[PDB]
């Protein structure tokens, strides 16, 4: 037989993963401007001993070209993997998310909008599994794992948002050259 | 003292940073573990203006930290670091255009369709950019401006507009979760065909 | 005894007579002052079917008047008298397609924007046709169809759909200021993300 | 200097000529449905002595084709003449007007009308005055005149209907090939 269309799993994954990022980004935003000026931001950019986050060591791209010559299967094993990575550390996140000011701001709603999109992406590699020989480095690593308080939190906070934009952006770069018309005229 | 005014990715493939009126400029940029930071001095002082320094694709990236600094004899007037990714704010919408929608018999009252495109430098056909756009219009002597929701296709109805008048309309882009919106486009005003 | 079912004009250029069922059809139109009115017999029976008899171009006019009928052995079993300015009945738009215009948030609620094409034979590039186009929607397993005005122009939006339900659309065209509305498009199944 | 835009003279009488034909259309269908069935159609259509109206002497064309082959001036003065011929006789119609169910039926209501949409095209043919040779047998001539009851009327009602549409039409196909955009993709 020929393939169900897969118009409806990529709607469902990229609202998803749209959401994950609006939530990371809204709620670094407010941390930031409350216990974090330009002042504490160049510091902690300028040491990557702060600045550094343990979702950098599954190497992704980091521009249009060098993204749009990423394999399908590829880019949806980077995705599946930072979604991973970002299992458990959420853990943490939880209060400040449950104290937050972002309605949808919790661990737990977190880490099962997580567990849900995992889930999503892996099928798709079964089904959009778009020729792509599922033999290479990327393809042989598992994801990653994770280590005062303002500062930590809010490193974990500037890496979600960072990664979070990662997936979002690879899915898209899938849908548009896998469903066609999606990303129309 | 000349200290930074702005720094801006309209697609996510280049940027700019600009400054207040030698002052030279210097870049480095996390290339991996720690910084090469062997210090650059801006590439290109032209292709962007005066004050100005212009980062083409190649000292471009993403989700990787950069560093800048416009140095004087003697001096660092201001420092500034960033990523690229967080600082986007795309070109205006472009090629705006109407058409009645409903043609609304009495008169008074009319509905017209809004038309545009995605300015030209965004990879919104293959994935690179995501965008939500803007409209406001007004009656052209009002200064108020009627503000809308912000919609995610390049068209959409703005209905009752009333006939007997004048009216403009503006829209603008803005990346998918990214604070910026760039400039508004150019102003459509409008003008109903009226009392028939 | 055979009767006539319709005579058709999906773009105002060419028409077609269609009866139930030898069966032989006979024309004549007023080729100016009185009529020439040779009576004479249909010049295809084939290129529309069974039953049929097609006008193309050169045996069409518009705002002059016509005059039909089928013949049998000793028979006339059915007189029709026409013009096919007032017998347009133009074909479904199509190429019909959706995507969402605002993420409703929460879910429950999603508006989208549905879009289409005019048929293909309809000159309304060049004026020789204007057409008004008519959408309806409903749940799947409802059967009952919501109606939405008339709009004048290719796209438009459907607010409130409720995310937990597939549902279908189709519309239809009809040339302005003329009864006709051609047959609906092929029906557009509307499923929604949900859930985020 | 250049010229400007005729955009708005065209969408004014594009309105203009679209509601004439609206009440013209409308007025028919319901005296037809009312005083004239099938039976009488035909016959009076047999009868070119009923059948036929003043206005079938200033010659128009009569399919896209020889129609989208006359020149801006040319359509436009066929437009303006048919609105001129149909000036007087308005006046009898009249009663059926105001007698009628339809918003905006009655013989001043329309007589106004087609006086504004008459100024509007000479108006048009100053202006979108199309190169075309102003020198022909069309634009020598002058426009038409007219001499029981329910057949007169329901004979008149036909006309102005049908002649409506000739000005709507031949308007339209000035409009798109002189206002870019405006029949648009």
């Amino acid at each position: 037989f020929p393939t169900i269309p897969l118009s409806r799993l990529f709607d469902n994954a990229m609202l998803r993963a749209h959401r994950l990022h609006q939530l990371a980004f809204d709620t670094y935003q407010e941390f930031e401007e409350a216990y974090i000026p330009k002042e504490q931001k160049y510091s902690f950019l300028q040491n990557p001993q702060t600045s550094l986050c343990f979702s950098e060591s599954i190497p992704t791209p980091s521009n249009r070209e060098e993204t749009q010559q990423k394999s399908n299967l590829e880019l949806l094993r980077i995705s599946l993997l930072l979604i991973q990575s970002w299992l458990e550390p959420v853990q943490f996140l939880r209060s400040v998310f449950a104290n937050s000011l972002v309605y949808g701001a919790s661990d737990s709603n977190v880490y099962d909008l997580l567990k849900d999109l995992e889930e999503r992406i892996q099928t798709l590699m079964g089904r959009l599994e778009d020729g792509s020989p599922r033999t290479g480095q990327i393809f042989k690593q598992t994801y990653s794992k994770f280590d005062d308080a303002l500062l930590k939190n809010y490193g974990l906070l500037y890496c979600f948002r960072k990664d979070m934009d990662k997936v979002e952006t690879f899915l898209r770069i899938v849908q548009c050259r896998s469903v066609e018309g999606s990303c129309g005229f | 003292e000349p200290k930074f005014t702005k720094c801006r990715s309209p697609e996510r493939e280049t940027f700019s940073c600009h400054w207040t009126d030698p002052i030279q400029l210097f870049y480095t940029r996390r290339n991996t573990q720690e910084w090469t930071q062997e210090w650059k001095e801006c590439p290109d002082y032209v292709s962007a203006g005066e004050n100005s320094c212009y980062f083409n694709s190649s000292f471009t990236s993403i989700w990787i930290p950069y560093c800048i600094k416009l140095t004087s004899n003697g001096g660092t007037v201001d420092e500034k670091c960033f990523s690229v990714d967080e600082i986007v704010q795309p070109d205006p919408p472009i090629a705006l255009n109407w058409t009645l929608l409903n043609v609304s018999l009495t008169g008074i009252h009319a509905d017209i369709q809004v038309r545009w495109e995605a300015p030209r430098n965004a990879d919104i056909q293959k994935g690179w950019m995501v965008l939500e756009y803007e409209l406001q219009y007004k009656e052209v002597n009002e200064t108020k401006w009627k503000m809308m929701d912000p919609i995610l296709t390049t068209s959409v109805p703005v209905y009752s507009l009333k006939v007997d008048k004048e009216y403009e309309v503006r829209v603008r882009s803005k990346q998918r979760n990214s604070g910026n919106y760039g400039e508004f486009s150019e102003v459509l005003y409008v003008t109903l065909p009226q009392m028939s």
